[PDB]
């Protein structure tokens, strides 16, 4: 590891200013640098790892639909044949799209949720799993995809079984977790009717929650609502 | 598109 | 070369697919690839390999910024000593921004400049070449500094006295070099004098050259005339 | 800041 000389608060620093500096990929770098020091990750630090992966692969999943919409349109009758050039970028990106979420996946599996024992941890690293298999769904089309959209489903299911044993309706990560995988069905799994029930679901036991929390749960919970709320209504 | 969780 | 095996065309064409992504250090690499096959470059060509760098360090130059002032702040008086972390990335994305600059000087004068006879070749790359080297000004501290910023100024006087016998005073190129030189004389050789003079008059010539253009050519060279304009009021 | 040319 080039990061293996870095002392982990170092990184842990870098990482922050990485970010104010909107350079995510060495943020990304600095936190997988930090995480293979081998300590489990503190509630920020967690965060700063979702952050820096979540912006690179972001950059990486607009690149490739970009370029898979070109490409489909060079496929479609009357077009003019181009060559391999946009087949061949598009694979060049899709290969490097994979290849984060593989180093993600790679971090979770050594061995982060193997030590993540409390709710929040646990939960936040196997909606993480879930999260970087369905961004490898999004781009799978082999005999792959079937295997890689269950892996989705399987992190997403054992995240969402802990969530509701441990965690209010209206904690962040239990929403954003629902979130996700309310996407995950829409999305993915070609399963509409369950992305609605579970966005419903979820948005209505957190309604009836909010009045347990401060001002300032309050507005963390009532954000992650209103994207339930937003995708409701581009679903229905 | 769908909305998912952001930072 | 990591592009010596791809075609000069095919580099073309992922080079606008890139752009189109928004993948400017992708974009970058492939039209080096292109130049490094040592032909001329058409003027297409030409501000395909402008966009991409441009993009590139420019968000080098932003984190720079970034990292540049949260270092300054940390050596105000009263400020608690975070150690070596900030000037270290600082230091970090510097060099980076300094390769890049390296890179392209490079390029300019292996062989790009010698090779280009006519005005519109010649005139754009001397001002890539006062650009790079403003952008190495930009972040230089040594006894280096003063050599560098006689490099930029010697680029852009040449551009500028090419242009001056060989195009029109609103030709776009033309327009633009003028732009960056009094952004030169301003913000690097301390001369906001000279900087509005160049402004001014440029504009003014310009202005009275309008009415020999088409529709389309008024509209190329307005927008930048509006550039000089912009920074007249921010300057005065 | 001023303004430098665009693409
Ligand atoms: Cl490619
Ligand atoms: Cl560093
Ligand atoms: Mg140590
Ligand atoms: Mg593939
Ligand atoms: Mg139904
Ligand atoms: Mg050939
Ligand atoms: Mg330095
Ligand atoms: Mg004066």
């Amino acid at each position: 590891g080039a990061m293996g000389s870095m002392e982990r608060a170092s990184l842990i620093q870098k990482a922050k200013l990485a970010e104010q500096a909107e350079r995510y990929e060495d943020m990304a770098a600095f936190m997988k640098g930090a995480v293979e020091k081998g300590e489990e990750l503190s509630c920020e630090e967690r965060n700063l790892l979702s952050v820096a992966y979540k912006n690179v692969v972001g950059g990486q999943r607009a690149a490739w639909r970009v370029l898979s919409s070109i490409e489909q349109k060079s496929n479609e009758e009357g077009s003019e044949e181009k060559g391999p050039e946009v087949r061949e970028y598009r694979e060049k990106v899709e290969t490097e799209l994979q290849g984060v979420c593989d180093t993600v996946l790679g971090l979770l599996d050594s061995h982060l949720i193997k030590e993540a024992g409390d709710a929040e941890s646990r939960v936040f690293y196997l909606k993480m799993k879930g999260d970087y298999y369905r961004y490898l769904a999004e781009v799978a089309t082999g005999d792959d995809k079937k295997r890689i959209i269950d892996s989705a489903r399987s992190a997403y299911q054992e995240a969402m079984d802990i969530s509701k044993k441990e965690m209010p309706p209206t904690n962040p990560i239990r929403l954003g977790l629902a979130l996700n995988f309310s996407v995950f069905h829409y999305e993915i799994a070609n399963s509409p009717e369950e992305a609605i029930s579970l966005a419903k679901t979820t948005f209505d036991e957190a309604m009836a929650d909010l009045h347990t929390l401060s001002e300032d749960s309050y507005k963390d919970s009532t954000l992650i609502m209103q994207l339930l709320r937003d995708n409701l209504t581009l679903w229905t | 598109r769908s909305l998912s969780a952001p930072g």
